[PDB]
């Protein structure tokens, strides 16, 4: 599955918008460099939504097929509705 | 955790990241009650928690 | 050490000692009962 | 007492009496001891078996029968009261 | 049957090993030579035997030692030679120690009976096959043949080697089979003189096997049936609980060690100092260990136990290690990567770096909203109290200052 | 004998690293986890080359780590039985003589040894020495011995070396 022609969904769906976030958020909470200015902010999953609309997370999502393939996504390719 | 777990807006544990638990009930000694970035304290549940 | 308890038949206080079955010294009835606390009782009249 | 009885509760048993029981007219909390009983082992020699108040559970002491059960041997109930207003 | 081991059901010999002398059918009683169990304090008071048995309510039982006429004599007991055997309170004893007597056969128990080896050794064929053990055929038409132990069985274990070149499995008895090993392979033994000891065989004899114990450069022979084949690592776990591995234990009030190896007989415990020092198993006696201490470091910062430390300085340098144990000025170190004393050493504190009276009394509030409350302090820290109101049925937290315990 | 092997380990990473030097203590962590270690089916590892590659990490669910797959080329040295080799003799005494392979210490027993030899304590620096004393091996001596057997302790192989055989000796 060549990501020339990746064949999924171009939009982040909920599922990932939801574990990105906490995933993140457990990241920055452990002290993982953040990527965007944090002015006055402290809340980790805050931090990690302000990243996710800076369209900053450094995070792929690997998105298996039925047929046992996957595609790699990175988080700042999708199109992040909600 | 200064407050501990008597004035409600406190917590009840420290936990190291040994993993040891620190009980803040059993009043411990204030050595016991220093934090660092590893640790983690269970807070009593508060106003915004989902 | 005294341990006075009222009778509940004849209403007669009497000493008990642990270890001493329950046995009123008068009219020997076996039900007996505690008296009231001398610690200190205050309630808000509310 | 802590000295010879092991099981011991960290609730204080000096609400007690000397003979074990508590007496009426005493203010109670969940886990405080009502009734001191201790088991002699086959902290030593005893161990704890106290009553204690049922959990989130207060009020007053109201009042303490003793007697002997059907096979004589000594026997207590006590009954602790709690006012309750409508909330 | 004669020569035979047993024990008792009740009475003051109740859970005495005992072996047989002679049975009678007909009489419904038997003979058991046992170790005897008189009380000498009895003997030095001179107490009549029926006195005995009248308070023996709370008189405890006399402990199991071999009989002795000299002990006797001193304490002014009379004793009686009998040819071999000695008459004393109406009862054979044996010229080596052992006693002698006759009990009814429903009494003592015959079934079910298996005595100790430190039990065997007061009183003082078989196989050994084993699953995954490769076995030789010394007898037989087909000799020098090695298989592996396929099955297992009692008096004809009925094995079905796997000789090489050979995928048929063969039938043998236990005594057509035999125990064989090849040069230099590890070997294991369940019996002998140091049993539960591994090594390795620079050379098979006919009947007496060499190895080399890991524990230290010496020879081992024992016989080739004893010896087992096991890829496995001697387990070396200890008997009855005694101890555990990386317990502290006070040898002495001053030297406080922690047991680093296990062995059948002996102890190597590693101490604070550093050096290793064997003794037993009934010497060293147990110490509890420090939940919680405190201790200084180079970097004047504080140390706690199970926290990973670097040796910058000491006997050790550039070493790292978790904390098990802490002392005064010594400290207990943990590893798995070092081989050395089983990945535990010592090292000094300092040398390491980083790498209520008023609780129960009644109290009245004196001070501030709640004043003239009367309650009972249920816990109290040094500036705060928790009290339970007398009449609200709550339990409130209050600042000591605003507290006075009202007196009798 | 030392070999030349590729082999493959997973290192956890810590989310405090996951900054612009992630790639650098990711080697870091793989030098300092695999060097210095010993092993039975690969024996020891001695040092690594090069990594071949870094495979993409994962997120370990509820976790804050991640884990990578680092394939890696490194040196180890594994002997084998019935094979001769060089050795440094280390200690000598009575009961025999005690030689280093590389990190592998190697014992011979008196088996091993050939009957010409024989022990003798009344010498100063204890050695093994036959009537003619063509030859003498001593502490620090260079010797070819033949691994005779290989006892794995605490992850750290030890094997037992042999001279027993014609041309095994001081050269
Ligand atoms: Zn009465």
């Amino acid at each position: 599955q060549a990501n020339q022609k990746r064949i999924t969904t171009p939009y982040m769906t909920k599922y990932e918008r939801a574990r990105v976030l906490g995933t993140r958020a457990l990241q920055i909470a452990m002290c993982a460099p953040v990527m965007v200015e944090l002015e006055g902010e402290t809340d980790p999953l805050l931090i990690a939504m302000k990243e996710l609309k800076a369209r900053k997370i450094p995070i792929i999502i690997r998105r298996y097929l039925p047929d046992g393939s996957y595609e790699d996504w990175g988080v700042d390719e999708l199109i992040i509705s909600d | 955790v200064r407050r501990g777990n008597s004035q409600y807006p406190g917590a009840k544990y420290i936990i190291r990241d040994n993993g040891d638990r620190i009980d803040l009930r059993f009043h411990p000694k204030p050595s016991d009650l220093h934090l660092q970035t590893g640790y983690k304290v269970e807070r009593h549940m508060c106003d915004g928690d989902i | 050490q005294p341990m006075i308890y009222i009778c509940g038949e004849c209403h007669t206080e009497n000493e008990i000692k642990s270890r001493d079955p329950i046995r009123c010294r008068e009219c020997g009835y076996r039900i007996m009962y505690k008296k009231r606390t001398k610690r200190l009782v205050v309630f808000d009249a509310r | 007492t802590r000295e010879t009885c092991q099981g011991m509760r960290h609730a204080i048993y000096d609400k007690l009496d000397d003979d074990g029981l508590i007496a009426p007219g005493v203010r109670v909390s969940g886990d405080d001891v009502i009734i001191g009983k201790t088991v002699t082992l086959p902290r030593y020699t005893k161990r704890d078996c106290s009553t204690f108040l049922r959990t989130s559970e207060t009020g007053i002491v109201d009042q303490v029968m003793v007697t002997l059960n059907q096979e004589g041997y000594k026997f207590c109930k006590i009954r602790v009261r709690s006012v309750r207003i409508p909330q | 049957k004669p020569k035979s081991w047993v024990r008792l059901k009740r009475g003051i010999y109740k859970d005495d090993i005992a072996q047989v002398d002679y049975v009678e059918p007909s009489q419904n009683t038997i003979s058991l030579k046992m170790i005897p169990r008189i009380d000498y304090d009895r003997i030095k008071a001179r107490m009549s035997l029926k006195d005995w048995f009248a308070k023996r309510k709370k008189f405890k039982r006399p402990p199991q030692r071999l009989f002795d006429a000299e002990k006797i004599r001193s304490l002014g007991g009379d004793v009686a030679s009998d040819g071999d055997f000695l008459i004393f309170e109406g009862n054979r004893y044996s010229r080596k120690g052992f006693l002698f007597k006759s009990f009814a056969m429903s009494a003592v128990i015959t079934e079910g009976v298996k005595p100790t080896l430190s039990e065997l050794e007061k009183f003082e064929r078989e196989h050994n096959f084993q699953p995954g053990d490769n076995v030789e055929v010394c007898e037989g038409e087909l000799i020098n043949l090695q298989g592996k132990i396929l099955s297992v069985d009692g008096n004809k274990i009925t094995i079905m080697p796997k000789h090489e070149d050979l995928k048929d499995m063969l039938e043998f008895p236990a005594q057509e089979l035999r125990k064989y090993f090849k040069m230099g392979d590890h070997v294991k033994v369940i019996a002998g003189r140091f049993e539960g000891d591994t090594g390795l065989i620079v050379r098979v004899e006919e009947n007496f096997v060499i190895l080399f114990s890991d524990l230290t450069m010496h020879e081992l022979k024992v016989l080739p049936r004893d010896l087992q084949l096991c890829s496995e690592t001697a387990s070396g776990v200890d008997v009855g609980g005694q101890h555990e591995w990386g317990e502290l234990v006070q040898l002495d009030p001053q030297t406080v060690g922690v047991i680093v190896r296990l062995e059948r007989e002996t102890f190597q415990v590693l101490n604070m100092y550093g050096k290793v020092v064997t003794v037993r198993h009934q010497a060293v006696t147990r110490k509890k260990d420090n939940r919680f201490a405190v201790a200084l470091d180079s970097e004047q910062n504080n140390i706690h136990v199970k926290d990973i430390v670097k040796v910058i300085d000491g006997p050790h340098s550039g070493r790292e290690g978790e904390i098990r144990h802490l002392f005064r000025s010594f400290a207990f170190l943990h590893c798995k990567k070092l081989v050395e004393n089983g990945g535990m050493f010592v090292c000094k504190t300092r040398h390491l770096v980083l790498a209520n009276e008023l609780i129960g009394q009644t109290v009245r509030i004196s001070q501030g909203p709640y004043k003239g409350y009367i309650g009972v302090v249920k816990d109290a820290t040094e500036s705060t109290a928790r009290v339970e109101l007398h009449s609200t049925c709550q339990t409130i937290s209050v600042d000591r200052q605003r507290l006075t315990t009202v007196g009798s | 004998m030392f070999y030349h092997i590729s082999l493959e380990h997973e290192i956890l990473l810590h989310p405090r690293y996951f900054g612009p030097n992630l790639l650098n203590t990711v080697k870091q962590k793989l030098f300092t986890e695999v060097e210095g270690t010993c092993t039975g089916k690969y024996g020891f590892v001695i040092a690594v080359t090069t990594i071949d590659n870094i495979g993409a990490g994962v997120i370990q669910p509820g976790r804050g780590f991640v884990l990578y797959p680092v394939k890696y080329k490194a040196i180890v040295f594994r002997p084998f039985k019935g094979e001769v080799v060089d050795a440094v003799v280390t200690q000598v005494n009575k009961v025999g003589l005690f030689t280093e392979i590389g990190p592998m210490s190697c014992f011979i027993s008196r088996h091993s040894i050939p009957s010409e030899m024989e022990f003798d304590p009344n010498s100063n620096p204890p050695c093994y020495k036959t009537m003619d004393e063509d030859i003498v091996i001593q502490q620090d001596d260079e010797i070819r011995l033949k691994i005779v057997g290989t006892r794995v302790d605490k992850n750290d192989i030890f094997a037992i070396g042999s001279l027993m055989d014609d041309y095994l000796g001081l050269v």
